[PDB]
């Protein structure tokens, strides 16, 4: 699960994919167990260092495997301005979504 | 001298003596000269890619970083700093 | 202090001396200084 590889899917075949496993970048260890144990994402964002200048934009599809238990449209981010940027254009974390 | 607005520079100098007749004697003059700048005759263009995207709108900066002499590009990013 | 390239500060400040104050207002997490919070955003006019 963690690779890069062309996608297999009818219009991923040109799209090169970036794999990571959630469960082998050990950041539960960052933290003691008595500061709790449900450990749960609100929030990714994507950078990609120099990449684009001002003008430039980047096509990306930031997506969670497991879906099922998200509400629809949680499991992808879509990556375009390319700076720490998100799945929205303005991101909010007082709005009620 | 050769003088202008921006600057003089001594150009000649000679060492010369009188006759008693009113005449004179002179060495040839040791003369001097300088690099000049004229870029309405010789300033030139060469385009540059080496610089990929930097620019005033995104977070780059030309300095003089780690040894400085020539500045070179730093990049900064959230929780990040690059240098070419 | 002086970080790696993209390197994180974890670190966790609390009372340990928790009373009758809120659940979960006993402590704060530290992900990076820069007079930092335990929310992302800080509001004072939060409502909590």
């Amino acid at each position: 699960n963690n690779n890069l590889a062309f996608g297999a899917g009818t219009d991923t075949k040109t799209s090169l994919q970036a794999s990571v496993s959630f469960a082998d970048l050990k950041i539960r260890e960052d933290y003691p167990a008595s500061l709790g144990k449900i450990r749960r994402i609100k929030q990714i964002s994507v950078t990609l260092p120099a990449l684009l200048g001002p003008y430039q934009d980047v096509q990306a599809i930031l997506s969670y495997g497991d879906k099922a238990g998200l509400a629809n449209g949680c499991e992808a981010l879509a990556v375009s301005h390319g700076m720490n940027d998100s799945g929205q254009f303005q991101l909010d974390f007082n709005d009620g979504k | 001298y050769d003088e202008s607005a921006i600057a003089s520079t001594l150009v000649f100098v000679r060492r010369v003596g009188h006759e008693q007749d009113g005449n004179v004697v002179t060495l040839p003059p040791l003369e001097l000269a300088y690099q000049d700048f004229s870029p309405r005759h010789h300033a030139h263009w060469q385009p540059m890619d080496v610089l990929a995207n930097f620019n005033a709108i995104q977070r780059w900066q030309l300095v003089d970083l780690k040894g400085e002499g020539l500045p070179g590009l730093l990049y900064q990013d959230k929780g990040a700093w690059w240098y070419r």
